[PDB]
């Protein structure tokens, strides 16, 4: 198969593994909750978003341990949680096509096949607070229980750039997808023009949203000496303006750390700052 | 280079110590085989990451070098000379004598397992891919080192470096050594990931450039420096990587002095301490502890010319912590000692606070409230009142403060307070100034941290503009909040109140009207349950006994007497905690006996109607409180006997708490 330098994860068996997990399910999981429903919650809901148009599937993600297969998927999910969502976002759009190929009268077969969807695994495992966050927890899922305090308005992100030098007309749009904007040093739109002054027409290329939110843990069974400390949030999608400040929270997020510039005007840097990146809140 | 760059020839070298750590191989057979090698096996199988290389295994190793008459230099000499140099030659001795594949890990069951071997094989196959950079030794450790000195009778055997010196005398030649200091830990920061290794990827060659981590500021390098992706017309542009960069633990703390070994002069000063390895998350604010560790100064690297000439601002680096002074689980033998001996109403009354004269009524009124218990599991949305509050008043000269507050410093989770400091605005939590780290945190007072405990207050006439709000808001159920311009979130309220109001000038005149000295009528006559008094009447027989009472404590130093065996406070604490796990349910004859009690409570209170002595006009809020303390005393003395006699103990207390002014 295709093995990556970065991860150790597989190829699209999980697509095939999801489909037999999803379609041949109809109920499971009674064995842990043995007290003593003929169709799975996901199956009817998969038809529901098809006729609502929404882009969000709130996956319980506590089924791969309640299914005989998908164990290695399940433990890769708690171990490479940036690639495996990017694999799973390809499946749901294609699994939507797997219901679209049945009846060809279903919303003209183009427009619900252009806007992307996304998934939301949540309630995965459990944590207990903040005095357990060890440095080895680099790319894992964390299940916090705390309190939101205050917010900020949205600052924008750099998802696409724009350029134009002083020729008559040049509307290129360079992508970034990094921490590095790359630039040319030669002209364009002619066969003979020198290394010209390339200008940065900033207010033309589109930007999405982003919001940082400050959290402090709820002082839960604190031993009457310790002060509840802080951590921050970063959201990307349309979970903005729904996390208003002042309510109890249970977040479902990944982990990330960033460097800081030590001098404000140099690129020199080293006690890092971390944060979390939310995939789904509650 | 010239101008005194070479030094004098020193007789103390390192190669004589380098081979002496080579004979720290399997040779120490006194202390099942090589015992320090046995600990080497319980780390490689990945369950614990702290070795302990003490001085005991060095001194006994030097004890059985008493017979080999050869030149063996001293070890505790050099390791107190320059202690920090004794870890880098140490790790370069373990690797030649480390048994590597002694564990069994297949795919999972180890963090960062297949990928480091993926990384190692990606560098191992690239060790022979020409038809090259070795690992810096910091990459493959997955372990740390530690040290531990001695202050036992081995120091009195034969010969110091571990006397608990204070911070005051420490500035001399004690810089670059290993010294322990006791203190009190304050200013606990958090745990942040520090850097020890690096990995830049350029996405063209994949050759991850490694470097040692220097001080807190450093700089990335260029992209045309490598061996494959360099040296052409195209160079891969470098950037960082997270998962291929191992990160450590780090947390900062500050010490002070014991306030008993300080001289008569100056104030004590602080000191900086760090952590490494895995001693982290093991200190607390208020720990009367001591740390043993090694010494080094640090450069400042900022504004070093005009200011910062040769200032030093050192810290100490930690090595060991020796912390001090810390339910049917090998403790049931003392729970039986209360069950076999019995004696609830009197021996426990003499147990808590036996250091006064008389007043067995009030020492009994408090022990019932030190157990509490869930009032009623209401289920529906009827949040009933619990946790009644008793207030005191009167002006004795027996220093009333250390009567009540001595109970608070042994009772569980019961925080002390006073008038100054956390006033009624800072009784709850608020937002304040912080250091250069995350400001606008929610700093608290007492009630946001002492939930469901004891709020032992004094000085009730102090800061009353904020306090008079503060007492109602906890007597009112569940509105401890921060109604500021920051947030409108509200937290719980479940704590009992024990108040002691001081009178007006001189004595409270009992012939005058009461409430001449307490300023809250509405807080008292309707929202409390019971009162007391500490009035002083002249009486000859008691005071000479009270005179012998206070003079007996001076010639000796001990205070105990009067045929009472003193009881350990853990025993009743276990008895309270066991009593808090019962919660009996009342019968029907008890509510039949209180309706006749309240009628007899109604009729006589509706006879006086005067402003001479008495308070109250028989509220049901007093009626529900007398049900509250009954099941409380039925909780502590649970023999499953909720009956007429159990509540007869209850009205026995309300009649003696009342009319304490009639003398």
């Amino acid at each position: 198969l295709r093995i990556i330098w970065g991860t150790n994860v597989s190829i699209q068996e999980c697509t095939t593994n999801f489909r037999n997990f999803l379609m041949s399910f109809k109920y499971k999981f009674r064995k842990i909750l043995d007290e003593r429903d003929e169709e799975l919650y996901y199956i009817k809901q998969l038809n529901e978003m098809r006729e609502l148009g929404t882009s969000n599937l709130n996956l319980d993600a506590r089924n791969l341990l309640a299914y005989k297969q998908t164990e290695d998927l399940y433990h890769q999910l708690l171990n490479y949680p940036q690639e495996v969502i990017s694999i799973m976002d390809q499946t749901i759009k294609d699994c939507m096509v797997s219901l679209i190929v049945d009846n060809n009268l279903d919303y003209d077969l183009d427009e619900i096949e252009t806007k992307f969807y996304k998934v939301r695994p949540y309630n995965v495992g459990s944590c207990k607070g903040m005095r357990e966050l060890n440095p080895n927890d680099i790319d894992k899922l964390i299940n916090l229980k705390g309190l939101v305090l205050r917010s900020t308005p949205v600052i924008p992100d750099m998802k696409v750039a724009f350029f134009k030098c002083n020729v008559c007309d040049h509307t290129m749009a360079v992508e970034i997808d990094r921490g590095v904007i790359q630039e040319p040093a030669r002209c364009e739109r002619i066969d003979c023009n020198e290394p010209n002054s390339m200008s940065l027409i900033h207010n033309r290329c589109s930007f999405a949203d982003k919001q940082v939110i400050k959290l402090q843990e709820t002082p839960d069974f604190v031993p009457d000496g310790q002060t509840p400390h802080s951590i921050s949030l970063c959201v990307y999608d349309e979970l903005v303006d729904s996390c208003r400040a002042g309510d109890r929270i249970e977040v479902t997020g990944t982990f990330r750390s960033i460097p800081i510039r030590a001098n404000s005007r140099q690129r020199v840097l080293s006690l890092y700052k971390t944060y979390v990146d939310v995939v789904h809140v509650k | 280079m010239s101008a005194a760059l070479p030094s004098i020839q020193l007789p103390v070298d390192y190669n004589n110590l380098f081979n002496e750590i080579t004979d720290f191989l399997v040779t120490f057979k006194q202390d099942k085989g090589p015992k320090y090698m046995a600990m080497l096996q319980k780390v490689a199988n990945r369950e614990l990451n702290s070795v302990i290389i003490d001085l005991d295994d060095i001194l006994q190793y030097q004890n059985e070098k008493f017979l080999q008459g050869t030149q063996a230099d001293d070890l505790v000499s050099a390791i107190q000379q320059n202690a920090n140099h004794f870890t880098e030659l140490f790790c370069r001795a373990i690797d030649n004598n480390m048994p590597l594949p002694t564990k069994e890990i297949d795919y999972k069951d180890d963090v960062l397992d297949v990928i480091l071997n993926q990384r190692r094989l990606r560098n191992e196959r690239m060790l022979s891919d020409r038809t090259t950079e070795l690992f810096p030794p910091n990459l493959t450790r997955r372990y740390f080192l530690y040290f531990k000195p001695l202050s036992q009778n081995c120091a009195r055997r034969y010969r110091i470096s571990s006397k608990p010196l204070s911070v005051r005398q420490i500035k001399g030649d004690f810089l670059g050594q290993l010294i322990t200091v006791r203190g009190i830990i304050t200013r606990v920061s958090d745990v942040k990931p520090a850097v020890e290794v690096i990995a830049y990827t350029c996405d063209q060659c994949g050759y991850e450039v490694f470097q040692e981590v220097n001080s807190r500021t450093f700089t990335p390098l260029s992209e045309c420096t490598s061996e494959e992706c360099s040296q052409n017309q195209t160079k891969g542009q470098l950037f960082m990587s997270t998962r291929a960069s191992k990160f450590s633990a780090f947390q900062e703390c500050k010490i002070q002095e014991l306030s008993q070994q300080v001289p008569v002069g100056h104030i004590p000063r602080s000191l900086n301490i760090h952590v490494n390895g895995t001693l982290v998350r093991s200190l607390s604010p208020g720990d009367i502890v001591d740390v043993t560790g090694i010494f080094l100064p640090a450069p400042y690297t900022g504004f070093k010319a005009l200011k910062a000439g040769l200032l030093t601002e050192t810290y100490l680096e930690a090595q060991f912590v020796r912390q001090h002074k810390k339910l049917t689980s090998d403790v049931e033998e003392r729970v039986m000692e209360l069950i076999t001996s019995g004696d609830v109403y009197n021996r426990l009354a003499k147990s808590i606070a036996p250091e006064i004269y008389g007043n067995l009524d009030v020492k009994k009124a408090l022990l019932l409230l030190l157990v509490g218990g869930v009032d009623k599991r209401v289920g529906d949305g009827m949040k009933i009142r619990g946790d009644i509050n008793v207030c005191l008043m009167g002006d004795p000269g027996v220093a009333k403060s250390q009567l009540l507050k001595a109970i608070c410093k042994i009772s569980p989770r019961g925080v002390y307070t006073t008038g100054k400091g956390s006033s009624g605005v800072g009784l709850t939590a608020a937002v304040m100034k912080d250091p250069v780290t995350d400001e606008m945190i929610l700093e608290g007072g007492a009630l946001v941290l002492a939930d469901n405990g004891i709020c032992c207050i004094d000085e009730f006439d102090k800061m009353d503009e904020s306090d008079r709000t503060a007492i109602h808001e906890v007597m009112e159920q569940q509105t401890i909040s921060i109604s500021k311009a920051g947030i409108n979130t509200t937290l719980n309220a479940r704590t009992s109140i024990l108040a002691a109001a001081n009178p007006l000038y001189g004595r409270y005149n009992p012939r005058l009207s009461p409430l001449d000295n307490i300023n809250l009528p509405a807080a008292l006559l309707s929202r409390f349950d019971i009162l007391f008094l500490m009035l002083d009447i002249p009486s000859r027989d008691d005071d000479e006994k009270l005179a012998e009472h206070v003079t007996y404590v001076h010639m000796h130093n001990k205070q105990p007497d009067l045929d009472f065996t003193p009881v350990e406070p853990s025993k009743m604490r276990e008895y309270i905690a066991y009593a808090k796990t019962k919660r009996p349910v009342m019968s029907e004859a008890v509510n039949d006996y209180v309706v006749q009690a309240y009628i007899r409570l109604r009729q006589d209170s509706k006879r006086e109607m005067d402003s001479k002595f008495s308070f109250g006009q028989a509220t049901p809020r007093t009626l529900l409180g007398i049900i509250r303390l009954s099941q409380a005393l039925a909780k502590l003395r649970l023999a499953d006997m909720v009956d007429i006699d159990d509540v007869e103990e209850a009205l026995r207390l309300v009649r003696v708490s009342k009319e304490s002014l009639y003398q």
